[PDB]
Formats: C-alpha cells, structure tokens, sequence
C-alpha cells in the first residue's frame, strides 16, 4: 500500500507534514541556539587586593 | 552540605532533559500537537543543566595546593574513647560490688 490508509492523506501529505513540523523544530532550535550563543564568559567575582595593597597600613 | 544537594539536583536534572528531549523528538518525528512546547521545554532544561554545570565547575576553587582541612578532631575521639572506657570500668566494678553484696545478703 506504501500509505495503509487514505490517498490524499498519503505518503506525500504524510511527509509534507513531517517536513514542516521538522521546519519548525528546526527554526526553534536555530533560535535556542541564536539566543544562548550570547554567553560571553563565566565572568565570576573575587577580592581586589590590588588596591588595599597600596591602601595597606604603614608607618603613616 | 548544599552543594552535594544541589549537585545531586543538577544530574537528575540533566537526566530529565535528555529524557525529555528524546520524548519530544519521537513525538515530533512520529506524525504531525505539544511537540513545539515539549521541545522549546527540553532546550531549556538542557541549557539550565549546561548553566548549572558550568557555575559549579566555576567554584572557589577552595585550597588546590595540598591536603585540607588536615585533622578530624582525633582529640576528641581520642577522649571520648577514654570517658567510654572509664563508663565501662566503673559498671564492671560496680557489677563486681553487687555481686559481692549479693553473695553477702
């Protein structure tokens, strides 16, 4: 039979719905990517001795 | 403490999306309903999971030089040991006592 059921609703209206469900899950994921490669860096967060070194106590 | 919680909450999450996105791709693949939504669902648990993974990696990175926090209060133990042992002692002498008294009466 190549389709078990129907003629209009065949393997040709069976892949073209495939094919633009597939579209959507493709733009989808072409947007998840788009939206998460805006990730920089894990820029995390530390002490700044660079300064307090300088600000350190002394004989002043 | 948390940490170990949370970690433990990351795998299963991980867990959940690969599962999550292998359901919503053999919903999506059989025929075309929810398949949108399921898998914009395991996209994002994937990238929650890929964030999680990612800040606690990024940790404090507490000593990495040596061996830390060397000694588990063996004092400690080491007393309490020897209070345990002196208990037991004193209820041995007391149980000698007793039955010195008994055969006493």
């Amino acid at each position: 039979d190549a389709a078990r059921i129907g003629a209009d609703a065949a393997q040709k209206q069976i892949q073209s719905l495939n094919k633009m469900c597939s579209n959507l899950l493709e733009k989808i994921s072409k947007e998840e990517r788009e939206s998460e490669s805006g990730g920089l860096r894990p820029n995390k967060q530390t002490f700044n001795p660079g300064d307090t070194n300088a600000l350190v106590a002394a004989v002043a | 403490n948390e940490r170990l919680r949370a970690l433990e909450d990351i795998e299963r999450e991980i867990g959940a999306i690969l599962q999550n996105a292998g359901t919503a791709i053999l919903e999506l693949s059989k025929e075309k309903r929810l398949l949108d939504r399921q898998a914009a669902a395991f996209t994002t648990s994937v990238q929650h999971v890929e964030a999680e993974l990612s800040a606690q990696i990024r940790y404090l990175t507490q000593v990495a030089t040596g061996q830390p926090h060397e000694g588990s209060s063996y004092s400690s133990r080491k007393d309490c040991q020897m209070a345990l042992k002196r208990v037991d002692y004193a209820r041995l002498k007391i149980s000698d006592v007793a039955r010195t008294c008994e055969q006493m009466l």
